[PDB]
């Protein structure tokens, strides 16, 4: 799920004039929010005036710095890796987040185009083949676990 | 400076840590001696242009052609364009072949169908002809490109024909006096000239006058082919180098360069483990020099071996090495390369720590490359490399991630207000029994999860499956529940390339032919003619609105191809109350396949507005909290549970262990059918099926869905 | 456990940066010729490869022409014109390019000019507008503090008579079709496009390079003067249309020198 | 001297075995295409019949169909074959000789009608079961006298299946497609080494070849012999086989061949135990 | 004409496709007809095709036949291509007219539509003449809007044709309260559509002002139209598919439909919304007769509309003089009595009268141009200014005509006011040009605008900030979210909080949008006359090329004229403004010979 998230928050970076790729993505698990946040996010006009200038300068860091760059200022700004770290099972999402970021940044840059970046997202979701980078690491190694 | 083995390996993650700094963190840095990829939409386009006779013509190959501004705008393609163009191609079944002659041409039988030609034309005749029509020369029309958006289709019918010529052109050897208004010739055809496209073309140009001025200084007579010179162009595309930011004041990041050693302050090394370093070029086996070697031989193990050395000495104050030690996949040890280990042994043998002043030789050796080597953890927001120290990590971004002082992630299930108006369509209360977490996502909170559509198959369908399959029978049982000819329906979908390409189309149809039949001698055994009718309710102050299609005085009748499922019931038990709440005494009847059946009987007034009103009370307590009724795998639950001879729910722990069965098994399916858990409206509330969200979804189930099944029969 | 991060106190590197002078800001005639980046590249390539005591000939020219890839009627306008230009003499003596011998010509020098003081642009332009007569318009550009390097390639230098001359070429010309380039058309192409600071950069360059060469060097006595070239104003008619001649005040040099310096 | 190597070959096989249906099976009439929509829907289902054969090292197949046998060829001799039964019931018809047994119900005259319900066209290709009530095996268990019950015993005993032509022709066609394929594009692939060194060694200067890797490494080590391919095993017979002043060190396990699934084989393992002379534990 | 001759690839590839191997009379047929249904042209003459075309003896040598295929519907029919309308094939031969089969089929639709379900529905005409009674006040002389009305209530299907400023709908709405008064116990579901979502918005407010002036009862104002739908959102029309939720088997459960606009409904458009029709509504069709054309191939209206001028029956002037108790006239001649009893027309306009020179000017652009010349010439009514365009001092001077047009703009965008008055008072100027690029065009006279605005010291703009403050910008794609519209202003200006653009809501109110938040932007200091439809301006500009383009035509000039209210002014030179009325844009379409029979 967590590359269908990915995707859909590209999506809303590249297109952040229709709002309806911005509130699904918004609404997704990376993000954290719940429904009383996004219902008050859609009655506050000026809320959703400032997400929207900060998906504008998201994706103005996003054409000027990188993929990476981005992803960062995501995850400091909206504090995202702070909660999915104090989430019980949210670990493991933190690292196939991370994982799926550099795959996206190591693909990026052979792409001078901005939305070939998205496509070739699209297109590794819709292709299940196994390659060896695009496989699952492990989670944690100081925690000892049950290893099948 | 900063030195890697292989600077094209590691210089995407060397510009994502650089970049992503904040600026009171930014420190200036400058990338050199990569591969010079200029304008890679250019050169990948023009070396797919010289690929095109060998090019199968796939549908995807050429929307990537047409992905490239400089072809798009060349044949006045735009992106809205392009983006219609999509579905054009995905929809009126073009996957490859440009034409039959090229189908032939490939040792393979002339089809006539699934081919550029074939949707060329069949996109002509949907802006000459409706798809109402039926056939013409067995091409059925495509009835969406039907105004002067068609036009765009004279571009793409413009683009293919010069597929065509070339693909007659490039296939001849020509000798190298000939190859040279080729290049030029398909440079002005299928690109414009551009202000930034226009020294990428240069530098084509350039390239390919040089190969064949190099070709013709040595006066070549024979024939030259085209693969040949398509491959040499790609190696001296990709030769060129930059080096102008070297040394612009910037940090440096650059590959090892042999005999150049620049003294520096601070030399760090990175990719020094083996096999990666050094760079082993293995001989040509027929050369006279690794035979014998002389003194002034060169070979490129000594020349990195010399530049590890060079990189030792132009070290002024501090040298960092960097190695991957450990594997990211399998957590296997990653032993580094032999002039590292070497040093480390030096070290290790030359120098002593004064805490142990006089232990052993090998103990002190081993306590020295211990503390030397900071094996770093795996992850960054590990609170090991935070710990006050000799090293500090200096990521401020990391530090409340590695302090696990944040809040944890709420339930997104909240008691939101929600007050119920007047007038409440029958289409809103079927769209939220048809399922309730959709409907409480896109219509309460207005959150529509968008995927993406499916990619263009390479190759014709020979099987049916899917949702073409349930089109196919879904046209197939309307047209026989009309008593028609399924013999012209049959001509109009294999006109449109959704069949199959010979006698297996004529096999699949006559199955489903003969599964349609008997799926309607069911249907129009007791079929009566029926008009719509309206429906206007006053429940509870409450207005439903709407319209009922095709309703009979036998009562009401429903045919879909589909299985046995508890949201067809769902939606007949909702027709059905909706219908015996304003007159309309008798049964309601649904008739799936494989011998599936939804009956109904008749009931009163009194207990169909209070089915209602219940209906309305759990469609106004689904959009304050999400209504976690599941249909499909709380309906199993339930028809496990349910006892439809004594009206009773059983209570035995043997039952309530096959219900928990049948609940595993219709929540997650198997490897060949998509359970009910595989969706992206169940995901988002939970991750994982908790027992006690499992009750609750019971407990849902029992309240709403027993009507489904205690009125059975 | 009680943990915390560590800060940067100072930056981590100051605005050093090695730049060039583009960081720091009938049916056949030369009027008619494409204007652009590349085919004035391809004037510089041309008048940069061929030789000025040479006569030009024309299979040369149209070797040239299907090197580069443009069009072969254009051809013999093109030597035509070359040879107009290169007859038309560019110095307050009347001196041509083919009075040049290959040991005094010098094409495409490329130098690089140290500055350790942060250039201010503020206290940079009033020392130019103190001596230059072109700065009377020209209102200043805006550039950070660059301290380290600075790359530059002067197009031809070249001695005559005991003394040194530079030349650069300029070619894009595309606002003119007439004979409107006259003097004052030139100046204000040259207080447009900003020349000024790119021709001061090149007799520092020059005045740092005769004193490192030659010992004991006078900048009034071996210096001449700069001679900017614009290809598509060279009339055969108008010697004094195509050509710009501008010679310093030789108070300006020093005190750049002093400021570069330090 | 250069070559890209893919990593998933999945693509390309699967694209040989799309223009192997396309050209095998698709100018077939209706009463072929029946028989092979009964034996796959698509290419597929023959795909992931065919997949753990089309890679690495092709197997014998035991009794192979022959080069001029095609698949109208073999419908027309098992519809003779059924035809010939059909009429050997037609003409003994009409007659019961055969004595009644405890466990023979009386109603398999009724069967027999089933029988007369079956004779009516050759288009169909699957019997009806009632044939196996016509055995002279079973009617003993349950006075055959006819030679009608031993042609149906005959007919019933080996299947007619019109599956190994199609996939001996599979086996001989994606294979040769795919190296056709990777010839015209130059890719090479894992099993494309291998099979490159097999058909050097396998040559006759290719001999010499393996003296220059005598010359190259006169010795071999070689860990996890389990897990060894026969074509490995051929090229290192090939080379250090007998040869003086080479030593060979086959170090493995043959309790831990466990990858029988992607190519490794005990039988391998067997021969090389059957040709060495030593054994050490 | 200079298009036509130029072939696009389209109809290249078309006639390559549909002929093939056939002969090449074939091909060029298919061409043409391809061209032609690219240019908008429904029906292609065999006349035209044979007369005036090169190559016609050369296919005359082409064919070889016992008959020699001497006609053209023979060498036709002999094709596989053309059939009689029996065959399924893509181009259909009936009435000696070429036509493509999805324009044949719609076509017959349209003529069944307006030939045969067109019935009479007869009502109580005593209560009808007391509610046009009690509702017109004017009933000393003529009226065309009571007369509309009663012909619109009369009848199931009616066309109100009419000019702006003519009060239609008033017109409308009386004819919706003597709708709702004359059915009483029966409900009546009213339904409005509209081409774009401005009109529908300019729709909504216009008949929610002019609803709620009549005095109306508690039931009365239940049955009040809710909205007007787009007649993509009426139909239900998707973005993938081209499949309608109410395409042929289910109608629109409506009772009366009121289509206003009807000039910008191109042919499938119109063709899709008949066959969404039960054969109980009443349709009743608003627009202008001499109006601009449709958007894609096809003219309805104007092939309904072009039997206006015969005139009504001989009966229905008697039902008519019945009904309005007053003097209606009749028509001379009966050739389609459905059709001109169906048809009205409007000449009597409230906001402009014959002492204003906009209507008479209205009037002399279908007439000849010397009326038109003749109208501006003689004291110019004080309201039409003539202004020669040759050369760079006249473009000087019509750059400053346009400052002295926005001066009221700048003076309240310097001085720092509420922005709903500088909306309003831009909403008073307004430059329609022809084209788009070059010097005479959108992107041209926006930049030259600009540029003036730079050089003068009215408007402050930083060339790297593209969001200066006073740039007025419009929307190209509908955004429901947002509640605007395509066609709808907006004024971007810094109110404290930052550079917002204010646009004017119909309802009354002003919204105050991020730039960022803006899904298509593009500068409106001069708009196209085709994107200027719907709106209405105080003081309108035409400007027209010098060179000679197809664009500017007679209804190009009648819909320049029609966009201002009291003053406009024209920027064109004398032989291009005598040669657009003179050229005027027909369409070719095979109605004419079947309302004639």
């Amino acid at each position: 799920l967590e590359a269908q998230e990915m995707l859909w928050l590209l999506q809303a970076v590249m297109t952040p004039e229709r709002e309806n790729t911005l509130r699904s993505a918004l609404a997704t698990s990376m993000m954290g929010l719940n429904a009383l946040d996004i219902e008050t996010l859609n009655n506050d006009e000026h809320a959703w005036d400032v997400v929207v200038e900060e998906f504008d300068g998201y994706r103005q860091i996003w054409r000027k710095r990188g993929v990476m760059p981005m992803l960062r200022a995501l995850m400091s700004a909206r504090n995202i890796a702070e909660n999915l770290l104090a989430t019980a099972g949210g670990e493991r999402r933190l690292t196939d987040i991370l994982h799926i970021s550099e795959l996206l940044q190591e693909a990026g840059t052979q792409l001078e185009s901005e939305h070939a970046l998205v496509r070739w997202l699209s297109q590794h979701i819709l292709e299940p083949d196994s390659n060896a980078s695009s496989q699952q690491m492990r989670l944690e190694s100081d925690k000892h676990l049950v290893q099948i | 400076i900063v030195m890697v083995a292989d600077i094209d390996s590691y210089s995407p993650f060397i510009q994502a840590v650089f970049g992503s700094a904040p600026a009171d963190r930014y420190l200036p840095y400058a990338i050199s001696d990569r591969r010079a990829r200029q304008s890679h939409p250019v050169l990948e386009a023009f070396i797919s242009l010289l690929s095109l006779p060998d090019s199968r013509f796939v549908s995807e190959d050429v929307l990537a052609l047409l992905d490239v501004p400089v072809l798009a705008a060349r044949f006045d393609i735009t992106e809205e364009g392009l983006r219609y163009l999509r579905q054009w191609v995905n929809e009126s079944g073009i996957r490859w072949g440009i034409d039959d002659d090229n189908v032939r041409e490939l040792e393979l039988p002339a089809t006539g169908q699934h081919t550029w030609r074939f949707g060329l034309t069949r996109m002509l005749l949907g802006y000459a002809m409706e798809s109402a029509q039926g056939e013409w020369q067995s091409v059925l029309p495509y009835d969406e490109s039907s105004g002067l958006i068609a036009e765009l289709v004279g571009h793409l019918a413009s683009l293919l024909m010069q597929l065509n010529i070339w693909r007659r052109g490039l296939a001849q050897e020509r000798p190298l006096e000939e190859w040279l208004p080729v290049c030029r010739d398909m440079l002005n055809a299928f690109f414009l000239p551009d202000a930034e496209t226009e020294a990428a073309m240069t530098l084509i140009e350039q390239q390919w006058q040089a190969i064949i001025a190099e070709g013709l200084g040595a006066q070549y007579g024979d024939a030259v082919p085209l693969s040949l010179l398509r491959d040499e162009l790609a190696q001296r595309l990709d030769q060129e180098r930059i080096s102008q930011r070297f040394l612009a004041g910037p940090v440096n990041i650059c590959t090892l360069m042999p005999m150049r050693s620049i003294p520096f302050k601070v030399v760090c090394l990175l990719g020094m483990n083996d096999g990666v370093y050094p760079r082993q070029l293995a001989p040509l086996g027929f050369d006279l020099m690794s035979q014998k070697p002389k003194r002034g031989d060169r070979s490129r193990r000594d020349d990195d071996r010399y530049l590890f050395l060079e990189a030792l000495i132009s070290a002024q104050q501090k040298l960092y090495i960097s190695y991957i030690g450990r594997s990211i996949q399998d957590n296997s040890e990653r032993f580094p390369s032999v002039l590292v280990q070497e040093l480390i042994d030096y070290i290790g043998q030359s120098h002593y720590l004064p805490g142990d002043e006089a232990l052993n030789c090998d103990e002190s050796e081993a306590r020295v490359k211990a503390h030397l080597t900071c094996l770093h953890t795996r992850m960054p927001f590990d609170p090991q490399n935070y710990q006050p120290g000799e090293r500090q990590s200096y990521a401020r971004e990391w530090l409340p991630a590695a302090s696990q002082a944040g809040k944890a992630h709420s339930e997104f299930v909240q008691p939101l207000p929600f007050t119920l108006p007047e007038t409440v369509p029958l289409e809103t209360l079927q769209r939220f029994w048809a399922h309730p977490v959709r409907a409480f996502f896109q219509m309460r909170l207005q959150v529509n999860f968008r995927t993406e559509d499916s990619e263009i198959p390479d190759t014709e369908p020979f099987i049916l499956e899917g949702l073409s399959r349930y089109q196919i029978n879904q046209q197939l049982l309307n047209a026989l529940v009309e008593q028609d000819d399924a013999e012209r329906l049959f001509r109009r979908f294999r006109a449109a390339g959704d069949l199959p390409y010979g006698a297996f189309g004529e096999i699949f149809w006559e199955t489903q032919c003969q599964e349609m039949q008997q799926l309607a001698d069911r249907v129009i055994a007791c079929r009566q003619p029926g008009q719509s009718m309206e429906i206007d309710l006053a429940c509870n102050g409450v207005q439903i609105t709407g319209w009922l299609p095709q309703v009979q005085p036998d009562g009401l009748l429903r045919w879909r191809p589909s299985l046995l499922s508890v949201a067809q019931g769902m939606q007949l038990w909702l027709e059905h109350l909706v219908y015996c709440a304003s007159g309309g005494n008798g049964e309601s009847r649904l008739f799936l396949r494989k011998d599936g059946e939804w009956r109904f009987p008749p009931l009163a007034a009194e207990q169909a507005l209070h089915y209602l009103s219940q209906l309305i009370e759990g469609y106004r307590e689904g959009m304050s909290a999400p209504l976690l009724v599941l249909p499909e795998s709380g309906g199993a639950w339930l028809k496990t549970c349910y006892d439809a001879q004594n009206d009773a729910m059983l209570d035995d722990d043997s039952t309530l262990q096959k219900a928990r069965t049948k609940f595993l098994q219709a929540y997650e399916g198997n490897m060949m059918v998509r359970g009910e858990g595989d969706d992206i409206w169940y995901q988002r509330l939970w991750r994982q099926l908790t027992p006690e969200t499992m009750e609750a979804i019971v407990e849902q189930s029992q309240r709403f869905l027993l009507p489904l099944f205690r009125f059975n029969q | 456990a009680e943990l915390n991060a560590k800060t940067l106190q100072r930056l981590p590197g100051d605005n050093w940066r090695v730049t060039s002078y583009s960081g720091l800001q009938p049916t056949l005639t030369p009027h008619q010729f494409p204007r652009g980046a590349s085919p004035g590249t391809f004037l510089h390539s041309l008048f940069e490869d061929l030789d000025f005591t040479q006569p030009v000939d024309p299979n040369w020219v149209r070797e040239k022409l299907e090197l580069g890839g443009f069009e072969s009627q254009w051809e013999p306008v093109l030597t035509e014109w070359i040879t107009a230009v290169l007859q038309a003499p560019l110095n307050e003596t009347g001196v041509s390019l083919s009075q040049l011998s290959a040991r005094n010509k010098q094409v495409e020098m490329e130098f690089y000019l140290p500055i350790s003081e942060p250039l201010i642009a503020s206290q940079l332009d009033t020392l130019i507008r103190q001596f230059d007569p072109l700065s009377a318009g020209c209102p200043p550009l805006e550039f950070m503090q660059v301290r380290g390097m600075l790359k530059g390639f002067i197009d031809l230098v070249f001695r005559h008579e005991g003394r040194y001359y530079l030349l650069a070429y300029k070619s894009n010309w595309l606002g003119e079709d007439s004979s409107a380039y006259t003097q004052q058309a030139m100046a204000a192409a040259m207080q447009a496009h900003r020349y000024d600071l790119q021709y001061q950069l090149y007799t520092l360059a020059l005045h740092r390079y005769l004193r490192h060469r030659i010992a004991d060097y006078d900048y009034e006595h071996h210096f001449g003067g700069v001679i900017y070239l614009f290809l598509r104003g060279v009339d055969k008619e108008h010697p004094q249309q195509g050509i710009y001649t501008t010679r310093p005040n030789a108070g300006l040099i020093a005190l750049m020198d002093e400021m570069f310096a330090g | 001297f250069e070559q890209q190597l893919i990593e998933d070959e999945s693509l390309l096989r699967y694209q040989a075995c799309a223009d192997f249906w396309r050209r095998h099976c698709y100018p077939l009439p209706r009463e072929i295409a029946q028989v092979v929509f009964e034996t796959w829907k698509g290419p597929q289902a023959l795909l992931r019949d065919i997949n753990r054969y089309l890679q690495g090292e092709a197997p014998v197949i035991k009794a192979p169909p022959p080069d001029d046998e095609t698949l109208a060829s073999r419908h027309a001799q098992i519809v003779a074959r059924i035809d010939t039964v059909k009429q050997q019931w037609r003409d003994a018809v009409g007659e019961l000789d055969a004595l009644i047994e405890s466990s023979g119900i009386d109603r398999r005259k009724f069967n027999r009608s089933n029988q007369a319900k079956w004779i009516d066209k050759i288009s169909a290709w699957a019997e009806e079961e009632t044939n196996s009530y016509q055995l002279p095996e079973s009617l003993e268990k349950f006075t055959p006298r006819h030679p009608l019950f031993e042609a149906i015993d005959q007919l019933l005993a080996e299947p007619l299946s019109i599956r190994d032509l199609v996939i001996t022709r599979a086996l001989a066609e994606i294979r040769e497609t795919v190296a056709r394929e990777k010839r015209r594009r130059g890719e090479l692939g894992f099993d494309d080494m291998l099979s490159r060194l097999d058909s050097a060694l396998r040559s006759e200067s290719g001999e010499v070849l393996a003296a220059a890797i005598r010359t190259r490494f006169p010795v071999a080590m070689i860990d996890e012999f389990q897990d060894t391919d026969p074509q490995q095993y051929r090229i290192f017979r090939r080379i250090w086989h007998h040869q003086p002043e080479t030593a060979l060190l086959l170090i493995g396990d043959p309790k831990q061949a466990i990858y029988a699934f992607r190519g490794a084989d005990i039988f391998t393992y067997m021969k090389a135990r059957s040709e060495v002379h030593a054994h050490y534990t | 004409a200079v298009e036509h001759k130029q072939l696009r690839p389209l109809d290249v590839q078309f006639a390559l496709t549909v002929a093939g191997d056939e002969h090449p009379a074939v091909t060029l047929a298919a061409a043409l007809l391809s061209h032609d249904a690219g240019e908008g042209h429904v029906c292609l003459p065999l006349s035209r095709l044979e007369n005036n075309e090169a190559s016609h003896p050369l296919l005359a040598t082409c064919v070889s036949e016992i008959g020699e295929l001497q006609n053209w519907e023979e060498c036709l029919l002999a094709s596989q291509a053309v059939s009689r309308g029996d065959e399924p094939t893509p181009m259909i031969l009936c009435g000696d007219r070429l036509y493509l089969n999805r324009m044949w089929c719609n076509e017959r639709t349209v003529a069944r539509f307006f030939n045969e379900v067109n019935h009479a529905i007869e009502v109580d005409e005593a209560l009808l003449a007391q509610t046009l009674d009690k509702l017109f006040p004017v009933s000393d002389e003529i009226n065309w809007q009571k007369v509309a009305a009663a012909v619109a209530l009369t009848r199931r299907i009616s066309v109100i044709s009419g000019g702006p400023g003519t009060g239609k709908t008033t017109t409308v709405a009386k004819l919706l309260a003597a709708l709702i008064q004359m059915a009483d116990g029966e409900r009546c579901r009213i339904r409005l559509a509209a081409p774009t979502g401005k009109a529908a918005a300019r729709l909504t407010e216009s008949l929610g002002k002019a609803l709620r002036q009549l005095p109306l009862t508690d039931e009365q104002k239940k049955r009040i139209p809710e909205d007007a739908s787009t007649l993509h959102r009426l139909l239900g029309a998707q973005p993938g598919s081209q499949r309608l939720r109410h395409h042929a088997g289910n109608p629109l459960h409506l009772d009366v439909l009121v289509v206003d606009e009807a000039s910008m409904i191109d042919l499938p458009m119109m063709s899709r919304l008949i066959d969404a029709l039960p054969d109980h509504a009443r349709v009743i069709f608003l627009g202008d007769r001499d109006q601009l054309a449709s958007v894609e191939a096809g003219a309805v209206l104007g092939d309904i509309c072009a039997y206006a001028n015969a005139g009504f029956t001989a009966e229905r002037a008697r039902q008519l003089s019945r009904l309005t108790g007053t003097h209606v006239p009749a028509g001379t001649g009966t050739e389609a009595a459905s059709l001109r009893d169906s048809l009205c027309l409007l000449q009597k306009s409230y906001r402009f009268g014959s002492d204003s020179g906009i209507g008479q000017l209205a009037a002399a652009i279908n007439r000849g141009d010397k009326t038109a010349v003749k109208t501006v010439f003689q004291q110019d009514f004080t309201d039409i200014e003539k202004r020669l365009l040759q050369s760079g001092e006249d473009y000087i001077a019509m750059l400053e005509e346009a400052l002295a047009g926005y001066g009221r703009y700048l003076d309240l965008l310097q001085a720092r006011a509420e922005p709903d008055l500088i909306i309003q008072a831009f909403n008073e100027y307004q430059l329609l040009c022809a084209l788009r690029e070059g010097p005479f065009g959108v992107a041209g006279l926006n930049e030259r605008i600009e540029q003036f605005m730079q050089q003068k010291r009215k408007i402050h703009r930083h060339p790297h900030s593209r969001w200066y403050e006073g740039r007025p910008v419009m929307i190209a794609r509908n955004d429901s979210a947002l509640g605007l519209f395509n066609g709808d202003i907006g004024i971007a200006l810094d109110r404290g909080q930052g550079t917002r653009v204010w646009f004017a809501m119909p309802d009354g109110n002003i919204k105050s949008v991020q730039p960022s938040r803006l899904p298509e932007h593009e500068t409106t200091w001069a708009m196209t006359v085709h994107k200027s439809q719907g709106s209405e301006f105080d003081h309108a500009a035409l400007i027209l090329p010098s060179q000679r383009t197809p664009v500017v035509t007679r209804e190009l000039v009648y819909t320049a004229v029609t966009r201002a209210r009291r003053r406009l002014s024209l920027y064109a030179d004398e032989r291009i403004l005598s040669a657009a009325i003179a050229t005027r844009t027909e369409r070719r379409s095979g109605l004419a010979a079947l309302f004639s029979s």
